[PDB]
């Protein structure tokens, strides 16, 4: 989930 | 929230602060591989800037994470291509992808079903051109598509005050430039109907890429095809 | 040249003179439907409305002033986003449910007998729901259906002095939304906004056509009408 | 001559 976790930067 | 509360001067320069940085490319000539696996290098690393670009856009960060999520996997093609159709509007013929890579529809030939993907980018440009496409709009335009492409796949009524926010914003920059009423809303049209045929070139873009998938001709990247695989289910 | 020369309402009276017909369905209700049966009955309607689309075009002012390679263009790129928005139209006093005809409404499972319909019975949904909230109106109905005849073609075509020709047409058929909005009480602020919001439904229309344009591409080969074929072979 | 070029004529 690789979206979910650049966002959560 | 502080989206709403923010004024038409100020929604510009923070979009324009939020604006990502134009990123390189990695001399021979081009193959199918060779070119696929430079626009495929490219675009995995413009998506990181684009995900940092989104949590800049008024409004972005107050959805949830999965409506987030959601937002940016049905738009990050169309974000990609106006911006290569915005770098490439002083290059009439061809498209600025990277400063060292400008490409023409003949280089689009070097891998296929290429050329009418670049035909439909080029013409974009040269509409941007034939309307004097200022930054101000651009930046507006993108964010609309950011939070407008998914929006019919409560929540979706800040997404729509967002938007009609900057629908309030481009007529704020147009009566600024001097145009009158008419010249607005007619403006207004005409840059909102673009981004119809935006939607229609990343769709055939998506399907292009599906195709490279399957053929397995390059490896992408898998960050990207998360993005890819976002378009079935 | 008759079309610049319209005044708004004149340009509204004869887009809504110019509306076509609600065509009936060959739905027997006798038959629970297997898929062949209910995509039969879709392409069978979908093939009797583009005739009409066809004869409906004509009649959209400018459409007439172009040349016929460029009527045949536009019409194949905007033939399925017309019959979207029609049925979109058509469904908006139907929550829930699409109206392809008078006898023939349906809802998302009933969309589920044929295999990847129900995602595009969603969108459609979704953009009925979304005219019932914004409460479309007829009048601006046939501008924006207007509109996408010009515009989804516009830009796949020297000499090109007739772009330039139905980009004066399309500043038109903006300036009679704004016409409308101003006539129903929007203030200056408003119309803008309104205009946007439909104009950014036409992505949505466009997002649409292009997943449908898929599906029937698909079942076209794996076993339509001719004119049906044909128009589904511009897309390749 | 397609069909649609056709109809557009009559
Ligand atoms: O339709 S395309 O010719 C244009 C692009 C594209 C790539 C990068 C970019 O910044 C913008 C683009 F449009 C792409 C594209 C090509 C390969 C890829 O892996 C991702 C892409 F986006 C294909
Ligand atoms: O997306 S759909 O479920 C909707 C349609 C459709 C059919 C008739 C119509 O007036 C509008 C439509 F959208 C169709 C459609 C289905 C079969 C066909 O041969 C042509 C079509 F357009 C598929």
């Amino acid at each position: 989930k690789i979206l979910h976790r650049l966002l959560q930067d | 929230s502080l989206a709403l509360s923010l004024t038409a001067d100020q929604m510009v320069s923070a979009l324009l602060d939020a604006e990502p940085p134009i990123l390189y490319s990695e001399t021979r000539p081009f193959s199918e591989a060779s070119m696929m696996g430079l626009l495929t290098n490219l675009a995995d690393r413009e998506l990181v800037h684009m995900i940092n670009w989104a949590k800049r856009v008024p409004g972005f960060v107050d959805l949830t994470l999965h409506d987030q999520v959601h937002l940016l996997e049905c738009a990050w093609l169309e974000i990609l291509m106006i911006g290569l159709v915005w770098r490439s509007m002083e290059h009439p013929g061809k498209l600025l992808f990277a400063p060292n890579l400008l490409l023409d529809r003949n280089q689009g030939k070097c891998v296929e079903g290429m050329v009418e993907i670049f035909d439909m980018l080029l013409a974009t440009s040269s509409r941007f051109r034939m309307m004097n496409l200022q930054g101000e709009e651009f930046v507006c335009l993108k964010s609309i598509i950011l939070l407008n492409s998914g929006v019919y796949t409560e929540e979706k009524d800040h997404i729509h005050r967002v938007l009609d926010k900057i629908t309030d914003t481009l007529i704020h920059l147009m009566a600024k430039a001097g145009l009158t009423l008419q010249q607005q809303h007619q403006r207004l049209a005409q840059l909102l109907l673009i981004l119809s045929h935006i939607r229609h070139m990343s769709n055939k873009g998506m399907e292009h890429l599906y195709s490279m998938k399957c053929k397995n001709v390059v490896p992408l990247s898998d960050l990207l095809l998360e993005m890819l695989d976002a378009h079935r289910l």
